[PDB]
């Protein structure tokens, strides 16, 4: 959800 | 590390600094990928080239592992390979669902 939610 | 021999693997240099670092050259769909703090998966900083005004649009994703061959890393929620490089050619070989998609590696 943080990391750039792929 | 097939990753770091990759032109995207950039050092124990989050994305901050691979965006920072990449988001600065502004490269069409620029990427790089290195080891989160959490050495379990792999972050891939990638750069959208925008033609908007607000300028072009850079992301990363961290490269989801898993216990199935090939699905076993993805950036996504289907997009799962034993390899990231791989992968990452399928995150631009294949639609894609990420900044237009893999395009190209700005390994920090």
């Amino acid at each position: 959800a943080d990391y750039e939610p792929p | 590390n097939n990753l770091e021999t990759y032109e995207w693997y950039n050092k124990s240099i989050s994305r901050d600094k691979a965006e920072k670092l990449l988001l600065d050259t502004g490269k069409e769909g620029a990427f790089m990928v290195r080891d989160s703090r959490t050495p379990g998966t792999y972050t891939v900083s990638v750069f959208t080239k925008a033609i908007i005004s607000e300028n072009p649009c850079i992301k990363h994703y961290h490269i989801k592992e898993t216990n199935d061959s090939p699905k076993r890393y993805y950036v996504a929620e289907k997009y799962v390979f034993d390899s990231i490089p791989l992968l990452i050619q399928y995150h631009q070989y294949n639609g894609g669902g990420l900044v237009t998609r893999l395009r190209y590696p700005v390994c920090g």
